[PDB]
RNA sequence: AUCUGAGCCUGGGAGCU
């Protein structure tokens, strides 16, 4: 979701892990909480 | 199982082990058809704890995009049918000699030009990996490599990795325990883990100095010992001639002599003769890394640029 | 012809590992998509970079051009493509670690495996076994270019404002996500049908520069705006199919 | 060296209306 | 009354072949 600058190298690339925890509501706001959230809320996407 | 994209290494006959490599055995081998010369490099899964090791992976990564003249070649990856289990072959372009060999060799002689044009070759390698933001961390007479028509190789990337230039902000922590110790330059052995290509410009000093010498400059038995020998031979560490050295925690907690002048020159006359060679020694094995020459410098100082210019192997070698 | 190796033709796709023994092209399309979404969501556990998580996306997508989903299942190589990406891009995670996560993902309802039990013992053989074979099959070929580089140096080149380059990496993620495009067209190709994307849905236009060149001519020059149009409408089709609960849950509740 | 993007007040485009009349109003999403 | 997986969604599970 966050763009990241390319010219850091790899190690400094900040971590993938959103600030809030994903709930399991299907609101607006949590459809788009994060690209898991995105994937399975919003798309609709489930591996279990 | 299918896997079209990682040849069997049986395609090689193994003909002889030349050595023992930051991770695993090496062997010459020949393919069995064509019988192109190769070296194999096994990469010993010995360390099981996090699976592949991450060390391989960088030497695979950086071999793959490293490709001069003077930088070893990797031409493929190979694999073991599973017997009882596997285990995976780096595959190299064969060099003939390596400059340890060579220098051991008493047959074997060089001429002031055919330092040059090595140390030259050497540099350009040098200067190739650091402006592809590749760390070499393993310069030693035993890893720079001939080939049988002259042209040098950097070789054993095992313990290579990228760095950066990053950012006027929070700098890095590296690896701080690389190199072998004879060849380690000071910062490393004070703990430094912010460090730069400058720790490899060290050890082409120290192998700069071995085409004269014809043995290792500074054979140290322990970190203390080789700071010890540094400080004898370079000068004392002091922040008159490094400044901000007492920011390292290690400075007085290890103790380094301080009484001792520096003496480059004084003790590598008898061998080096040479008054250019002499001084870009001097240059290359200054104690701060903060003001030791770097690839470009090196390569424009007049040692490279004074009669006698630099001239081919190919003459030197067949001795 | 060794850059179309990892770059494929629909006839290459058509005749897929998994279409050898049987399997559908949207029953392979949505393994893929189903591979993707939980390496995103072990690595947002694990705090891994984003990097890590295309490379590892990557890896599953060449590595399923050549083996097929019945001898590999993707729940299995999933982890350990993840496993591997981390050390490739310098973020490594401690195997231990991978696999508590990979069971917490799987199977919430179980409790996380002693770390002495023999099971545990047996997910870690086959993890790194699943390794050694991604490793293989990929032929040690582990640098990968990404689309979200280019997307975010143009969308930088534009002076596009926070949420353009917000939505143009977002639809990146999502082709890497949601479609082959990895092995059909170059980076560069997919990061102007991305940012192409983001600016129909924003109505963001970016204008021609002070020396007359439209935007995609900075990111690569194969990029006309015919394909460029023809392979957004592939993205759009590969979307199609998504259960679009967006056109239903579009208007209802909040927190 | 490249003005900033602009909005298309009202845009036509076939494909623009079709993904937004999909998705639903980017200025919405900001929510 | 219990198992199984499968497909349908809907302020999300103890709802349906
Ligand atoms: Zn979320
Ligand atoms: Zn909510």
């Amino acid at each position: 979701m966050e763009p990241v600058d390319p010219r850091l190298e790899p190690w400094k690339h900040p971590g993938s892990q959103p600030k809030t925890a994903c709930t399991n509501c299907y609101c607006k706001k949590c459809c788009f909480h994060c690209q898991v959230c995105f994937i399975t809320k919003a798309l609709g996407i489930s591996y279990g | 199982v299918e896997c079209p994209f990682c040849d069997e290494v049986s395609k090689y006959e193994k003909l002889a082990k030349i050595g023992q490599g930051t991770f695993g055995e090496v062997f010459k081998a020949r393919h069995r058809k064509t019988g192109q010369k190769v070296a194999l490099k096994k990469v010993l899964m010995e360390n099981e704890k996090e699976g592949f090791p991450i060390t391989a992976l960088r030497e695979i990564k950086i071999l793959q995009l490293l490709k001069h003249e003077n930088v070893v070649n990797l031409i493929e990856i190979c694999r073991t049918k599973a017997s009882c289990k596997g285990s995976i072959y780096l595959v190299f372009d064969f060099c003939e000699h390596d400059l340890a060999g060579l220098l051991s060799n008493v047959l074997v002689k060089f001429t002031l030009s055919e330092i040059k044009r090595v140390m030259q070759m050497l540099l350009n390698g040098l200067y190739y990996i650091h402006r592809n933001k590749i760390l070499h961390r393993d310069m030693k007479a035993a890893n720079v490599l001939i080939t049988r028509d002259g042209v040098l190789k950097l070789a054993d990337f095992g313990l290579a990795r990228a760095f950066s230039l990053a950012k006027n902000s929070q700098p890095n922590r590296y690896t701080n325990r690389v190199v072998t110790l004879w060849y380690r330059p000071p910062e490393l052995l004070l703990g430094e883990r912010d460090y730069g290509p400058p720790i490899d410009l060290w050890g082409a000093g120290c192998i700069m100095a071995e085409m004269w010498t014809r043995s290792p400059i500074m054979q140290g038995n322990t970190e203390q010992h080789q700071l010890a020998l540094i400080s004898q031979l370079c000068g004392s560490i002091t922040p008159e001639v490094w400044p901000n050295v007492d920011n390292y925690e290690l400075y007085e907690k290890l103790e380094l002599v301080k009484g001792q002048k520096r003496k480059v020159k004084d003790r590598l006359k008898a061998y080096v003769r040479d008054p250019y060679a002499l001084d870009l020694i001097d240059k290359l094995l200054v104690l701060d890394p903060a003001q030791r020459i770097d690839s470009d410098d090196a390569l424009n100082h007049d040692f490279f640029w004074s009669d006698p210019m630099p001239s081919d192997l190919k003459g030197m070698l067949s001795t | 012809n060794n850059n179309k190796r990892w770059y494929f033709t629909r006839e290459q796709l058509e005749n897929s590992p998994s279409r050898r023994f049987g399997v559908d092209p949207d029953k392979e399309l949505s393994y893929r998509q189903q591979a993707a979404n939980l390496l995103q969501d072990m690595g947002q556990r694990l705090n891994v970079s984003q990097l890590t998580i295309n490379t590892a996306i990557v890896y599953m997508h060449r590595f399923y051009m050549i083996q097929s989903f019945t001898q590999f299942p993707g729940n299995s190589v999933a982890p350990a493509a993840l496993f591997l990406a981390a050390k490739v891009e310098e973020q490594p995670k401690k195997l231990e670690h991978v696999i508590k996560v990979a069971h917490t993902c799987l199977h919430p309802q179980e409790s996380l495996p002693d770390t002495r039990s023999e099971a545990y013992l047996q997910q870690v053989q086959d993890l790194v076994i699943l390794e050694s074979i991604i490793l293989q099959t990929l032929g040690f070929e582990l640098t990968i270019d990404h689309p979200h580089t280019h997307v975010v140096k143009c969308t930088q080149l534009v002076r596009a404002s926070k949420d353009l380059a917000q939505t143009s990496y977002f639809m990146a993620t999502n082709s890497l996500h949601l479609t082959t495009f990895s092995l059909q067209y170059t980076p560069p190709v997919v990061a102007c049908v991305c940012i192409h994307l983001a600016c129909k849905w924003s109505n963001w236009e970016i204008p021609v520069s002070t020396d007359g060149k439209h935007w995609w001519e900075y990111v690569d020059a194969t990029v006309t705006l015919e394909l460029l149009d023809e392979l957004t409408h592939e993205f759009l089709q590969i979307l199609e199919k998504t259960p679009n609960r967006l056109k239903r849950i579009w208007n209802w509740r909040a927190c | 060296l490249f003005a900033e993007p602009y909005k298309v007040t009202s845009k036509e485009d076939y494909l623009s209306s079709r993904i937004q009349s999909m998705l639903g109003n980017y200025d919405e999403m900001k929510d």
